[PDB]
């Protein structure tokens, strides 16, 4: 039965002393310690590209396969079925593989992600769909982060991408991001990382919070980028400037998805400078004239109480709308990102809430102190 | 959530306050830990009794920290033979302040009374605030991509 | 002697090795009931205690003079994550300052059968804490010992210092079982 591991040991497909060193290990019955020799030979820098690693698993891992770490035992079959080609009998293949190991949750978790990853490539959205929705309901009972969570980020992300759905394809990739060290990615994918991210929150459904993804370590990896034009648009959204957008198109319109859904990107861009709008003014003259609101909007008078209608009803600002006056009466705005200027100013109105909070206590105190208990 | 209100009663108060003073006779402590056990009324906690548990901590390290669960529940039962009534609902310590190894804390207890409340009664006299704090686990689903983690959502109490 | 013990059980990713027959998590179990039960013979009024040593301690049994409820314990003790002897010993040592009884004396095992990947600074300045407060800790160098050898060398002999055998580091090659070599260790004698 290990016949092979003596013909590697002469005539190996890879480095003799390899095999010797795995063979070492058998013998001495180092299971746990063979496989981190097994994850470093498997990932071979020589013969990853040949079928004979293929090979491997029947032949070497199969027969002491009953006492592995069954987390440690699948991304090795990862890395296996990544030879192997042939679509269905791959499905089958990582069916046994997941029968097997039933022990960790996690093993399962990463086989429907192989699973799910595969049948997206063959383009089986419905099933991957079904197939997605339990590995996250798995994913959700197991506790904490780990190894197996950013695998499964990216196969939703991309699932999402290959349907369109941006919000829910930016929702993952922030989390995706967020169990991920950004310095262990590659430039490259990185910066390929940040593009799509900043895509997908401008074409993104009731993604209006650009203030948080503004200071994502991810967006920094396209400062210097050609890219930086999306961190400028990016910024005409955090701001809301219209005429930003607009003078930016002769960038973001290359895009083919940005060119596609300008005019998504447009009723955006004008909500979030209607909550600029609101924000910017003092909570004493929060009443925008329509004159203001069209010309800021870059719209026409008579859309103006329809785009307020749109911010009232997603939720971004409250109030209300006096169309005999031609006004709007804005009330309450979405929280946003404050810099640390704007925190030192709301630290000094604070200085004077508690200097006013102070005075009245002891005026209290002061006048009412014989009856005071 | 799961608790709307925890009412501390003034037994436990002092409770808490003797097992501080006895174990603080020794002259080297910071905290001492004990598990609180009340009834359930509505969403309203009952926080009625309590006793103290062996416990100890590393004052560099707090993933150091030794909490005798076999002595929970061998006076659990004891408790438990008196008033029937009366079960685990969480647990107390007197440090002033929270502290990091809270969540670990609490998820240990969490396996006695799976909505375990962690009221921090603060030894100290202070003049305003009322001694004891109350706080449930909750997991914090942050919307930044964090991934999500155990946080101690505070809880209004009452005396 | 009355003496209170607690061993430092491990259930790293390693004990899944088929190094001692037939695994070393099973190897460990046989080892801890032969040492528990030793300890339970030599007095009655001993206690004796389960601190795992994973990725993050948990101290599964406190200190009582039972022996059955620590294989229980043992039965479900499933190898996981990596060892943490730092960590493993202070939770040991502050479980033993809650001793159901403070006439007893400091003892705690050590099964160690991963390496430890930590400065040798911080286990001497754990050996002389742990000398300060008079506790033993006799450490089984299975496993590992190829690497393992050094550190442990220097933890037992700052925590004996130059007089008395407080602890020992009875270092069991691999072979048939580990506690065939147990019985002939100072440990139990």
């Amino acid at each position: 039965v290990p016949g092979f591991l003596q013909q590697s040991q002469n005539s190996g497909p890879g480095q003799p002393a390899v095999w010797h060193r795995l063979e070492e290990l058998y013998t001495k019955k180092l299971w746990h310690q063979l496989t981190l020799q097994v994850l470093d030979f498997v990932q071979d820098p020589c013969f990853a590209q040949g079928d004979g690693l293929i090979k491997l698993y029947e032949n070497f891992i199969s027969e002491f396969e009953h006492r592995v770490n069954p987390l440690s035992l699948v991304e090795i079959i990862l890395h296996v079925v990544r030879q192997m080609t042939d679509p269905n009998v791959a499905l089958t293949f990582l069916e046994k593989t997941r029968e097997k190991v039933k022990s960790s949750d996690e093993a399962v978790i990463l086989c429907k992600t192989a699973i799910g990853a595969l049948k997206l490539n063959i383009g089986d959205l419905q099933v991957t769909k079904e197939t997605i929705e339990d590995v996250e309901e798995m994913l959700n009972n197991l506790p904490g982060v780990t190894s197996v969570h950013s695998r499964f980020y990216d196969l939703s992300s991309k699932y999402y991408q290959t349907i369109g759905n941006h919000a829910s394809y930016y929702k993952d990739a922030l989390r995706f991001l967020g169990c991920v060290d950004i310095k262990d990615l590659p430039v490259s994918e990185q910066q390929e990382r940040a593009f799509t991210l900043g895509l997908a929150g401008l074409l993104g459904e009731g993604v209006f919070n650009f203030g948080e993804l503004l200071m994502h370590p991810v967006l920094e990896s396209l400062r210097n980028t050609d890219r930086q034009w999306l961190i400028d648009t990016l910024y005409a959204f955090n701001s809301g400037n219209v005429e930003r957008f607009q003078t930016l198109k002769t960038a973001w319109g290359q895009q083919p998805d940005l060119a596609a859904n300008e005019a998504q990107l447009l009723r955006k861009i004008q909500l979030l400078c209607l909550m600029e709008m609101t924000f910017t003014r003092p909570a004493n003259h929060r009443q925008l004239t329509f004159e203001e609101i069209a010309k800021s909007a870059k719209i026409t008078v008579n859309e103006v109480e329809l785009l307020v209608m749109k911010a009232l009803s997603v939720g971004l600002v409250k109030g209300s709308i006096d169309e005999v006056d031609k006004r709007v009466h804005m009330t309450w705005v979405q929280p946003r990102v404050l810099d640390l200027q704007q925190i030192k100013g709301m630290k000094d109105r604070l200085e004077f809430w508690c200097t006013d909070v102070k005075s009245m206590e002891m005026l209290v105190e002061h006048q009412a102190h014989d009856i005071l208990t | 959530l799961a608790v709307q209100k925890v009412v501390v009663h003034p037994l436990v108060l002092l409770s808490v306050v003797d097992h501080f003073n006895r174990i603080g006779k020794v002259g080297n402590q910071k905290r001492v830990v004990g598990v609180l056990l009340g009834s359930w009324q509505k969403k309203v906690l009952d926080v009625s009794n309590s006793f103290a548990v062996p416990f100890d901590e590393d004052d560099k390290d707090d993933s150091v920290w030794f909490l005798d669960h076999d002595y929970l529940e061998n006076m659990y039962g004891m408790f438990k033979k008196v008033n029937a009534r009366e079960r685990i609902v969480g647990w107390y310590h007197t440090g002033p302040k929270l502290h990091k190894n809270d969540i670990a804390i609490n998820e240990l207890m969490k396996r006695y009374c799976p909505n375990s409340v962690l009221v921090i009664i603060d030894v100290k006299p202070k003049d305003l605030g009322l001694p004891t704090e109350a706080y449930i686990s909750v997991e914090e689903v942050h919307d930044d991509g964090t991934p999500t983690s155990k946080t101690f959502e505070h809880v209004t109490s009452e005396i | 002697v009355l003496e209170s013990t607690m061993v430092c059980v491990d259930n790293s990713e390693y004990m899944r090795n088929g190094d001692f027959l037939p695994t070393r998590l099973q190897a460990q179990q046989d080892a801890v009931n032969i040492v528990c039960h030793s300890k339970t013979r030599s007095n009655p009024e001993n206690n004796v205690g389960l601190i795992t040593l994973a990725n993050d301690c948990e101290v599964l049994t406190t200190l009582t003079p039972d022996t059955g409820r620590i294989l229980s314990k043992l039965h479900t003790v499933q190898p996981k994550g990596k060892i943490t002897f730092c960590t493993g010993i202070r939770v040991a040592h502050l479980a033993l300052k809650h001793r159901q009884g403070k006439n007893h004396k400091m003892r705690i095992i050590a099964f160690v059968g991963s390496p430890v990947e930590d400065n040798e600074k911080d286990l001497v300045k754990l050996a002389k804490r742990l000398k300060k407060e008079k506790v033993n800790v006799d450490i089984i160098n299975f496993g590992e010992e190829e690497v393992n050898t050094e550190k442990l060398t220097a933890f037992v002999n700052t925590l004996n210092g130059k007089d008395g055998t407080g602890s020992h580091l009875v270092t069991v090659p691999p072979g048939p079982s580990l506690a065939d070599a147990l019985i002939s260790s100072p440990i139990l004698a």
